[PDB]
């Protein structure tokens, strides 16, 4: 009792001086007797005698000491599920990076010294410390190493997501690297950085899985009307048909959408640039096909639609045509080029940091005008993602009270919002200092601006002042718009935002039940978890229609990619298709989000969703930003475009080469019948094998990567084991004649 | 040995005390959040007024 | 899992520990939100008035 | 053939002029002006408003003296005031806040110059003083009976324009007479000023001289609603003395729709200004 006593509260004090000393590695460092050290690590030693395998790593990460694991992991079996287990400790326990990049760093080096390297520490080590000097060596050894089957899954899934700006320095780092094998290192090199065979491929699969139902649309003819929900069609006919680039549906007639001269033409071509993407010739030339005949339209919410369109289809592309958009942008005329033209050319140049787009930008906002300026605004935060320019932030913080307009203030508040990112140790003065400022836009940019900052739940500080600013403050705007940065913040666990957020799903005030509702949809988006859903009853039966929408747009966010068998959402499913029919007796704006509601679930045709963060855990910067933008439709509706840049489909990629596309069917240990579509009205115990073939694979829940089950008789294998979903290569066992190439498909709809 | 079922034993004994620090916490937030929603009620109550 | 329930489980403590001066100022807000408008409408009650029966 | 989505700036001033122009918005007919600046398309400001000499006719294009109104708003651009008008104000007391066939006709022959003519009806008579919402009306449009009525973008804040949800006014005559919302701005200026001038508005002068008024009236004055208070206590408690019987004998439902506490509390409440005053006579002894 009295050894176990002193040793335990001499632990206890051992960590607590060595968190205390953690935090300052020089100066002022308080003295450690040596007999201390000797008896943590005698007893220490005993309990690492065999390890247990469950201490070694939790002690010697609580004590923060520098060479206490690296004996540890000398003598111990299972390495990669020690490195595994290691990394899956360190994850959840809310670092502060001061020690966390160095413990990877460190950790980095042992699979380097052993037999074979492995794929998963290095992308989940890449995924957080992203730094240079931790990548010049593993993209210096696929020379050295002669593997090519190896290098194109962590090429693929490093030049797919982790970086944007560390990518941008990265092509041009491997681009230095070889000639200014080396016929064959060329290849490699040019076609790893290429990254558009994934859109050719899904291009692909997704041309051919499409699965369209007359009675979604004729429901929306029978309910559409010509001055609100008219947007609401084309936006759901711009989610169903996302990527499959089906115009035969918008060639029906042309009376339909041409009918208005308002922005309603503006949203449809919009929403055309949302149903084609990834067209280097028949996007331009279907943009210009439609009217060559005088090159001066009647409507110029064509051409406005035309740019912003064509910025849609060239995102995050490396074939941009922004040398030409300076040219087209260099024309004058009425805020179709500089709304439009400012917004296509924003997002098509995002990460650059070009210094010329935030001059012609600042030249562009220097106007006065507010709409120009919110889309010089929604551009710059783009453009600027990790820049941190010096006078930016202070020219626009300067040029934002020297002004009248409210467009203005929320197009430099999402501007100054979006350039914010990685900046937890630097914003904390900028964001408390801007807290205070008597501009409610402002405050509410304050909460915006804070939410990427302090994106993976690693500040526990700024929900005090993030829901101290929900009750406490009178005006609803920083009320309704606080609790988005508490999901952006909180997205890692869906089951503790229901907890604290039940509260805010009946709140005093109608505003805090509409943001709240955001939140649930935000926070839940992608997941499973019921908490929200056995809330969602209470949310949908209220006299406020704000509760209505945000709760119908809240239970269209969680009801995608699920099947009926698994949870009872028939409730949801009659409520929510009782809208559509009941729109005579409610509101103008209630059908409007309803059907807009309705869109979400249809969109892709089951196959294409929506993920918060990547498979080694990593959050996607496009998603996020496309689902706060998607989220910013309550002041600009046609805002609302660009949730196409936060649809992830799932599926699974068998590619071994670049030019041969071989089949593999697995077998799933699931019924198939549980998971197939479920097929509307027509309105005039285990699965033998998986239908995903020629790799066509459908959608796939996050839940099945658990029961495939890769057959023993399959002649191709690859040299990973398939254990999770992601992007994999296929390597060739057999290496003989009967490679069962197949075709390409040929002209139509897409290229 | 003798330390992760003894010492670690302990160890997580205390934590299962910080578990009841956490019900404290935890059945105080509950009935302080259901005290908070018959204040939102009312209030909500009166604002229906 | 078994040592990891320790340091994982912190971060419950401070989930649930972050909450407390949040109804902390639910319930200091919300009563003088009652009380601002319980006067509102005890205000609308004005001496002026017809008689009925 | 374009609309956009217009929304009305109110100040203080218009506010206040508009409550002056309330406290003088006699039964007989009154005319307003309103002024401002036109800085874009779907935004309108107003700075500048002031009130007109009433008349037997009352609103009325013939009313309105050009070179009276082009007077005052010459002697406004002498001035600090070089603001255009932007619309014309009245009141339509007891009969609604509606637009009858003549203010739509000097609306009409008013909307010739601006294209907003931004039109708003104070009406305080019957409005409680518990709120001041007032309403901005426009004009629409007669050849747009073909097309859709109202093709205004930003259908949000429809929401707070469904405040004023009148059964037989908005949508009993919102035929060819529509609404705009209304927001309001605030500056540091006038935050700090008036609520500073509120607070010592409901404060003293030395901020000093009335609190010793109710810690010595505590002994003097107070003692009498002491002693009342303790009147209503134990009047309640002599019912509080019967009710342990039907509460040890039903124990379930609720018929009294008194509570007996909170009246209680609020008795304690002020019954602690004896306690939170104690300290201050402390301090007045002291120092
Ligand atoms: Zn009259």
């Amino acid at each position: 009792e009295y050894v176990e006593t002193i040793i335990a509260k001499c632990i206890d004090h051992y960590t607590k001086q060595c968190v205390e000393n953690a935090d300052l590695p020089e100066g002022e460092k308080k003295p450690i007797d040596q007999r201390l050290e000797g008896i943590v690590n005698k007893m220490f030693q005993r309990c690492l005698d065999d390890h247990k395998y469950k201490q070694a790593i939790g002690i010697a990460l609580e004590t923060r000491r520098l060479d206490v694991f690296e004996k540890t992991i000398l003598e111990s079996n299972d390495v990669p599920g020690m490195l595994a287990y290691s990394l899956k400790l360190c994850m959840s326990l809310m670092q502060n990076k001061q020690f966390r990049n160095k413990v990877l760093r460190v950790l980095v080096k042992i699979y380097m010294n052993l037999e074979k390297p492995d794929f998963i520490n290095v992308c989940q080590c890449l995924i957080f410390l992203d730094d240079p000097q931790a990548v010049s060596d593993i993209l210096e050894k696929l020379v050295k190493e002669d593997n090519l089957l190896m290098a194109y899954q962590i090429c693929f899934d490093l030049y797919e997501s982790a970086s944007q700006q560390f990518l941008s320095s990265v092509i041009q780092n491997l681009r230095t690297v070889g000639t200014p094998e080396p016929k064959d290192q060329t290849l490699k090199m040019i076609k790893i950085l290429s990254g558009e065979m994934a859109i050719e491929l899904h291009l692909q699969f997704l041309i051919r899985n499409n699965n369209t139902d007359l009675m979604i649309l004729k429901n929306t003819k029978d309910a559409v009307r010509n001055s609100v929900c008219h947007t609401a069609t084309v936006i759901a006919n711009s989610f169903m048909h996302c990527g499959t680039t089906s115009d035969q549906f918008l060639r029906d007639n042309l009376e339909w959408l041409a009918r208005a001269t308002n922005w309603a033409k503006f949203t449809a071509t919009a929403s055309l640039g949302v149903i084609h993407k990834g067209h280097e010739k028949e996007a331009l030339q279907l943009m210009a096909t439609y009217l060559p005949k005088d090159t001066s339209p009647g409507s110029a919410y064509q051409e406005g639609g035309g740019l912003y369109a064509l910025g849609l289809i060239h995102a995050n592309h490396g074939g941009d045509i922004i040398d030409y958009l300076l040219n087209q942008l260099k024309n004058a005329s009425n805020d179709i080029v500089r709304h439009g033209g400012s917004l296509g050319l924003g997002l098509a140049a995002m990460g650059t940091a070009r210094q010329d787009v935030y001059d012609l930008l600042k030249t562009n906002l220097y106007q006065d005008d507010a709409v120009t300026g919110e889309a010089a605004g929604l551009a710059l935060g783009l453009v600027m993602l990790g820049s941190k320019n010096a006078q930016a932030i202070e020219d626009m913080v300067g040029y934002a009270q020297e002004t009248q307009h409210e467009k203005i203030l929320r197009g430099l508040a999402v501007g100054i919002a979006l350039v914010m990112y990685g900046r937890m140790e630097e914003a904390d003065a900028l964001i408390e200092s801007l807290c205070r400022d008597k501009d409610p836009i402002l405050r509410r940019s304050g909460m915006y601006t804070v939410a990427m900052a302090y994106c993976g739940s690693g500040n526990n500080k700024a929900i005090r002042r993030l829901l101290h600013v929900a009750v406490s403050d009178v005006n609803d705007d920083v009320r309704r718009a606080a609790v988005e940065s508490l999901g952006f913040i909180l997205f890692r666990t869906p089951e503790q935002c229901p907890s604290v957020v039940s509260l805010l799903s009946e709140s005093y005030n109608p505003h805090v039940r509409y943001g709240a509702a955001m939140a649930l949809g935000i926070c839940c988006a992608g997941t499973g978890n019921k908490e929200a859903i056995n809330l969602l009853e209470p949310m949908t039966n209220d006299p406020v229609n704000y509760v209505r929408q945000g709760a119908l747009i809240a239970s269209a966010l969680i009801m995608i990619q699920q099947t009926e068998i698994t949870c009872p959402k028939v409730n949801q499913f009659r409520q929510l298709y009782s809208k559509v029919i009941n729109d005579k007796h409610d509101d103008v704006m209630a059908k409007f989000g309803a059907i807009l509601a309705q869109g979400i679930l249809d969109a892709g045709g089951h196959n294409v969703t929506i993920s918060l963060q990547s498979r080694t855990g990593h959050t996607h910067m496009p998603s996020v930003v496309g689902v706060l933008v998607f989220t910013q439709f309550w002041f600009w509706f046609p805002l609302s475009h660009f949730l196409s840049l936060a649809y992830t489909p799932t599926c699974v990629i068998g590619l071994n080469k670049d030019l041969k596309m071989p089949k593999v069917q697995y077998k799933s240990n699931c019924k198939p019948s549980t998971f197939a579509y479920p097929a509307p009205l027509e309105v005039p115990s285990i699965t033998a094998k998986a239908k995903k073939k020629e790799k066509n694979p459908a959608r796939v829940m996050p839940a099945q990567l658990k029961v495939l089950t890769m057959p023993e008789t399959c002649r191709y294998q690859p040299f990973k084991p398939l254990s999770i979903g992601g992007i994999i290569i296929l390597k060739d066992t057999s290496e003989d004649i009967e490679e069962l190439v197949e075709p390409v498909a040929a002209h139509g709809p897409k290229i | 040995l003798e330390e992760g079922k003894a010492g670690s034993g302990l160890r997580q004994y205390y934590l299962s005390k910080i578990e009841e620090l956490q019900l404290i916490v935890n059945d105080k937030s509950q009935n302080l959040r259901r005290l908070q929603a018959q204040r939102n009620e009312l209030n909500a109550k009166v604002r229906l007024l | 899992d078994l040592y990891s329930r320790y340091k994982k489980l912190q971060q419950e403590l401070e989930f649930l520990e972050v909450q407390e001066e949040y109804i902390k100022d639910e319930q200091k807000n919300l009563k003088k939100e009652f009380l601002h408008a319980q006067e509102e409408v005890k205000r609308i009650q004005s001496i002026p008035l017809v008689i009925g029966q | 053939a374009v609309d956009t989505a217009e929304q009305v700036y109110i100040s203080s001033l218009a506010l206040l002029k508009m409550l002056k122009h309330g406290r003088a918005g006699v039964p007989m007919e009154v005319m307003g002006l309103m002024l401002g600046e036109f800085v874009d398309d779907y935004t309108v400001r107003v700075i500048d408003v002031f009130a007109m000499p009433q008349s037997g006719t009352g609103v009325s294009v013939e009313a309105v003296d050009p070179v009276f109104q082009a007077k005052m708003l010459d002697m406004l651009k002498q001035t600090g005031r070089p603001e255009m008008v932007v619309g014309w104000y009245h009141s339509h007391p007891g009969f609604g806040c509606w637009l009858s066939g003549v203010d739509i006709n000097t609306q009409q022959s008013f909307e010739a110059l601006s294209e907003r003519a931004v039109a708003v009806v104070v009406d305080p008579i019957q409005s409680v003083k518990g709120k001041v919402v007032i309403d901005a009306f426009r004009l629409i449009n007669a050849n747009m009976m073909v097309l859709g009525h109202e093709p205004r973008q930003t259908t949000s804040n429809l929401g707070h324009l469904n405040k004023p949800s009148i059964q037989a006014l908005i949508h009993g005559l919102n035929r060819h007479y529509y609404s705009i919302t209304i927001n309001y701005r605030k500056n540091e200026l006038e935050q700090k000023m008036l609520l500073n001038l509120h607070k010592k508005s409901w404060m003293e002068g030395l901020t000093l001289q009335d609190y010793s008024e109710h810690c010595k009236h505590n002994e003097s004055v107070v003692k009498e609603m002491l002693e009342l208070a303790k009147n209503y206590n134990k009047a309640v408690e002599e019912e509080d003395k019967m009710t342990p019987e039907q509460l040890a004998i039903k124990n379930v439902g609720k018929q009294d729709p008194k509570r007996h506490l909170e009246e209680h509390v609020d008795v304690l409440m002020t019954s602690n200004i004896v306690q939170c005053l104690a300290a201050m006579l402390d301090t007045v002894v002291f120092k």
